[PDB]
């Protein structure tokens, strides 16, 4: 149980950090094309999925 | 001044531009910007476009370069002369442009900036420029003709 | 020169000056002195006078401003022109002074320092100035009008 | 420029010379080299010659003073005036030399470096110089009169 | 003519010359000599000096350049102009010569070849050449300035 619980927490931490890191990476890559173009369409759907 | 040289070892290793209140410089160029106001800015990385970006001080925002995505066929202006724009590609005569010219801006006949030159292609009689510009929707895109090399 | 502007982000927000062999800068003005030799000296604080001071390097000790405590009624001058000294307060026409003129000395008709301006108060006809001066016994005093603002 | 000043506290206290494609600076002359490219190179010390030296930048290998070991009786020159060489000693008119002239080479009539001056002695008619020179075999030899004070 | 270009795809990679009765070309030069009399000769690989060499046919013996080891300080000629020679070093002004000039001879005032150019180094305002020369006893030697790029 001690070994099992530590493995479960270690798996969750690696998976959650990786999941959020990719999602943060998604927002950076998804939004950057519009950050460098103030005069852009910026569709409303973008503000809902990538933010 | 609209364009600011980047100095590494005392020589100019590239140029930084300020467009629409934001300052951009080539990601692959190391050194300080030769401007006391701009040299203190901590910039963010944009690996998509091979450039770093950030805001400028409030005193500079009032006279920054104008963004435009209006790119009809014809000739465009830049530091070393004219730029020809055809088939959605920017080209200049052979021998015009090389190492150290990275980051220079290209402007239309109305004084609006259309692209930031990060590299180019050395062809037999002409050269193609590797630039970051905007598409028909006004969204930033990187233009890299086949064989492009960073300047 | 004798007056050395203080720069924070590439802009002047005050001035350092050398009087009688000491380099005086306002305490509320943060930044680097626009110099190479005088910028290397460690400064002592005089917060009761809103000043910092240090020793002038040997090569600069002779080329410094002299000061006097003799302030007869009349007109005194500084960088922006004439200054009126009446009713024991230094004052300038409305709008002549303002923020950024911090550490700028006031001179008599012989070019001698009589006060160092740190701030001011906008009155009905002239702006009263917050200055560090020397009283009738020549002792350093902070001469400020009511409601002065740091410049 | 082939002879570069050395500054410690903002004033010039000697010279660093680019002779033979190598940088030569006295040990007793503390401070940075004026040129950013010459100041960035790590230097080696030769206490037996009271000089410090190092390899020049690639571009400075050609732009260097040529040196000669042949110094027959006659006259030579430097930035303080003419130099007379007799009895193996470099003698200059009284008062011509002084502090801050160390590191400057003495030139012949062909523009070649004959000796590097480090100090001198006031003999009451002319001043004898402490130099770093070359003997008849072309070997670097320090030549100093007794009692010479480093300049 | 005693100099014959070597071309691989119609462009010149280097030159061959007849000196002393032998045909010379650098090892790194690829292609065929425009003169068929020289291209058909089987050459020995002198990796010691980066030169290929062979025997001139008797029908071509008259087209031979005289060579000498007597190279006193002074100026020598080659296809691109004057060459300055001092301290056992052959030097040309910056911008004179580059890739494609390998194998060219250096001639003195009597029309005798004193060196064959293999490459060179840009040294500031002047360019040093990597050459194959004969020493004071007439023995072939290779002179290579540090960093020389084969031409």
């Amino acid at each position: 149980t001690i070994i099992g619980l530590c493995t479960c927490v270690a798996i969750i931490m690696v998976s959650c950090v990786t999941s959020v890191w990719l999602l943060c990476r998604t927002r950076n890559l998804c939004i950057t094309p519009y950050k460098l173009a103030p005069n852009a369409q910026v569709p409303i759907l973008l503000a809902l999925l990538c933010c | 001044d609209k364009t600011f040289p980047i100095m590494l070892n005392g020589q100019v290793n590239g140029y930084a531009c300020v467009v629409g209140g934001r300052v951009f410089k080539p990601l692959h160029v190391e050194g300080r910007i030769d401007n006391e106001q701009l040299a203190a800015i901590k910039l963010k990385k944009a690996s998509i476009y091979d450039l770093e970006y950030g805001d400028v001080p409030q005193c500079m925002k009032s006279d920054t370069l104008q963004y435009t995505s209006d790119k009809p066929p014809g000739f465009y202006n830049w530091h070393h002369g004219a730029v020809q724009y055809e088939n959605n590609r920017f080209t200049v005569p052979r021998g015009v442009g090389g190492k150290g010219d990275s980051g220079r801006p290209i402007l239309d006949n109305k004084g609006r900036v259309v692209a930031i030159v990060l590299g180019g292609v050395n062809e037999g009689s002409r050269t193609a420029l590797s630039v970051v510009t905007w598409n028909q929707k006004g969204v930033t895109v990187k233009d890299t003709p086949e064989g492009s090399e960073p300047w």
